């Protein structure tokens, strides 16, 4: 068969293509090298499907989510093999008592530092400002290193206390995070202040940091072997020693062993064994990736031996020491995201040190989160870090507004498409984040996370807006308090009567209607399934049309006029007209729809009770039946557009526990018989109708009152639920 | 097939 290979772009991929090149001259099994970016998000998202590579290189710490979700073969090397590499390398890559994938090397951060510009690099963080100083007077600058990445950041984080997961009794305690202690607090703000007095900027990452210290124009820079390569091309006079120690404590790098994983779904594990068994893992084999790109201090013991003499080597394991090795398991990749938004924020002064960290050590031990922040990432791989509303108080601690973030995207659309550029609007917290049940019951994998679905919103962007409104994430707020007061879920095709303006200026958009997002694919999570119900703004004439027929055909005309949503609905709140207004014979439509097939409406919440002329089962004689006139409007519809064709209808009052199905002769799971047409469980109460009856009633100002024999029923004009718990 | 009224 064929042998792919997965590899960062920072790593000696031309030398591990020379050693597939031995393999194909010995085998005649063609090995193709390649280092595709962000490797380490896209195999979980291919491999499932079957698409990934044969082998995936990476450090560690990934492998364990990898493995959790099945995309891993087990590994299966003898003793002798085992024989050749450290036990503790063996130990980075074991998971569940299973080896799921082969060490390749030890990687950790170093200081490298020119020897010209600095003969004496400092031993403490605290004296770099004053060495800038000295450095900028000739037009120099102390220190430069990848702030975009948090791995670079975390040594001077963990320094004084900070870290990812507890270790105790052998294990990593998922509840217990590290990022918001006084340690990480300090370093972070100490980095920040290194910013603050521009002694560094905010943007730094790895190419610029790379670019001013082998150019001569940064006296230090912090990174790890693979580095080395290109700083010998630039012939600048280099050492790699210790980092600095911060509050007369070392910095504490994460150390990472790069492994080789094989995919699960690969049939060349056998391949994928031998090569990685019998050609990569050789002194020749890793003496020649290690030509091309420094590994550092391999897992090999053969080549180590060969390798440790070199003191970037034992500078290497010095802070390797230092350190502690990343944990694998599979919630690393949250807390990898958490941190970096915080250092991102943090640095860019978007965000306190204390807001930063305090949303990461919440964000890290968030599946929920973590999982509809993936789909996110999914659909906006461009926009990493996006502009969000946050509540400043939480839902679980009863601050007003239920949704904990609501995250604002801009979408370019398609012009070849003709869907206009629009914002993008997604919330947080409808769903299951946490699974700690602070605000939610938490009903495992199987089922609906929290209710089970997450609010979208798209905004038709105005040319001269610079960013998006935040007023969509309140009104999302509304809906959400809806939800959460009333418990009712929303589904495509459902409609929400708002009467006002969304917006809240003069527009005639003042109703919403909701379906599935056009892009936004629903999630598994470890709390749930979350689908993502996108909201999209209506005039009153096109609720009445939704209503009296269905929210399905609505939306699909909505979708075939572009003004008014185009194939993505998208929400324009300067809109004028409505679709029967900009199109006649559309109106012939929903006419065509109401008579044939009648009303979709299975039922509705809205203001409504009933009553005798709470608990326990009961048949009754007599009923006396109570609603508001908007859902008394609704009548007529439940009678002929739903009882005719032998289906039911319901209604539920959001303020009480009440409902009424009217039910009608040939339904099934009806306990109503012709002879006892009413009865109630409780609070639900079920009343079987005739349709002789229903045409007598459909024949015949508040309090508007009617009366028969056997029934009452009038028109008229105290709860409070929290959480889902 | 479902709908709610008047929730703001
Ligand atoms: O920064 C987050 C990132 O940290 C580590 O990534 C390292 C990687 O281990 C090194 O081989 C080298 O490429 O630098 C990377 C940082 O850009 C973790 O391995 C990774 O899971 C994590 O996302
Ligand atoms: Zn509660």
């Amino acid at each position: 068969g064929k042998l792919v290979i997965w590899i960062n772009g920072d790593k000696g991929y031309n030398g591990l293509a020379e050693v597939g090149k031995k393999f194909e001259k010995d085998t005649g099994i063609k090995v193709t090298v390649e280092h595709p970016d962000k490797l380490e998000e896209k195999f979980p998202q291919v491999a499932a499907t079957g698409d990934g590579p044969d082998i995936i290189f990476w450090a560690h710490d990934r492998f364990g989510g990898y493995a959790q979700s099945g995309l891993l073969a087990e590994i299966t090397p003898d003793k002798a093999f085992q024989d050749k590499l450290y036990p503790f390398t063996w130990d980075a890559v074991r998971y569940n008592g299973k080896l799921i994938a082969y060490p390749i090397a030890v990687e950790a951060l170093s200081l490298i530092y020119n020897k010209d510009l600095l003969p004496n690099p400092p031993k403490t963080w605290e004296e770099i400002p004053a060495l800038d100083k000295e450095l900028k007077a000739k037009g120099k600058s102390a220190l430069m290193f990848n702030l975009q990445e948090p791995y670079f950041t975390w040594p001077l984080i963990a320094a004084d206390g900070g870290y990812a997961f507890k270790y105790e009794n052998g294990k990593y305690d998922i509840k217990d995070v590290g990022v918001d202690n006084a340690g990480a607090k300090a370093g972070l703000t100490f980095l920040v202040d290194l910013i603050k007095n521009k002694h560094m900027n905010a943007d730094t990452d790895y190419s610029i940091a790379e670019h001013a210290f082998n150019h001569g124009e940064t006296a230090m820079t912090i990174n790890g072997p693979w580095a080395w390569s290109n700083i010998d091309t630039s012939k600048v006079n280099y050492g790699v020693t210790v980092l600095p120690t911060f509050k007369g404590q070392p910095s504490k790098p994460f150390v990472g062993v790069l492994s080789a994983g094989i995919n699960a779904a690969s049939p060349n594990k056998e391949l994928a064994k031998e090569f990685l068994e019998n050609y990569l893992l050789t002194d020749e084999g890793l003496e020649a990736v290690n030509k091309d790109k420094p590994l550092g201090a391999v897992a090999l013991k053969s080549y180590e031996e060969e390798l440790a003499k070199d003191p970037r080597i034992a500078a290497t394991m010095e802070n390797a020491q230092k350190g502690e090795i990343m944990p694998n398991i599979p919630q690393m990749s949250a807390f990898w995201y958490a941190v970096r938004t915080a250092v991102i924020n943090a640095a860019s002064g978007r965000q306190t040190v204390d807001a930063a960290l305090a949303a990461a050590q919440t964000n890290a031990a968030a599946p929920g989160l973590h999982a509809i922040y993936g789909e996110c990432r999914r659909l906006y791989p461009d926009q990493p870090n996006p502009l969000q509303v946050t509540a400043i108080v939480k839902y679980d601690s009863f601050g007003p507004d239920p949704l904990d973030y609501v995250s604002m995207y801009r979408n370019v659309g398609s012009p070849s498409a003709n869907i206009p550029e629009h914002w993008h609007y997604i919330s947080f917290g409808l769903s299951d984040l946490y699974g700690d049940n602070r605000v939610h019951e938490f009903t495992g994998t199987d089922g609906p996370s929290g209710f089970g679905f997450e609010l979208t919103f798209r905004l038709k962007r105005e040319t001269g807006e610079s960013a998006p409104p935040t007023w969509p994430a309140e009104l999302m707020q509304g809906l959400a308090r809806y939800v959460f007061q009333s418990e009712n879920t929303f589904c495509s095709g459902d409609h929400v009567s708002w009467h006002s303006p969304l917006d809240n200026s003069e527009s005639r958009i003042q109703h919403m209607l909701l379906t599935e997002d056009p892009q936004m694919q629903p999630v598994q999570t470890p709390f749930g399934v979350v689908t993502f119900l996108q909201i999209v703004g209506v005039c009153t004439e096109e609720l009445h049309s939704a209503q009296q027929w269905n929210g399905q055909g609505i939306l699909e005309l909505l979708r075939t006029v572009p003004i008014a949503g185009g194939p993505w609905l998208i929400t324009d709140m300067r809109r004028g007209e409505t679709i029967f207004e900009i199109d006649p014979h559309l109106q012939e439509r929903v006419d065509k729809g109401i008579e044939t097939d009648g009303s979709n409406l299975s039922g509705v919440s809205a203001k409504c009770a009933w009553d005798d002329l709470p608990i326990r089962t009961r048949q009754l004689e007599s009923v006396h039946l109570k609603f508001n006139q908007e859902s008394g409007a609704l009548i007529p519809l439940c009678l002929r557009g739903r009882l005719l064709h032998g289906r039911h209808f319901t209604y539920k009052s959001i303020t009480g526990d009440m409902a009424i199905t009217f039910v009608s002769t040939g339904v099934e799971g009806a306990f109503a018989t012709e002879e006892h047409p009413y009865a109630a469980h409780g609070p639900w109460l079920q009343i079987l109708l005739t349709e002789e009856f229903v045409e007598k009633m459909l024949e015949d100002a508040l309090p508007k009152e009617y009366s028969w024999p056997e029934k009452k029923l009038k028109v008229s004009i105290v709860e409070h639920h929290h959480h889902h718990h | 097939s479902y709908g709610h009224l008047s929730i703001g």
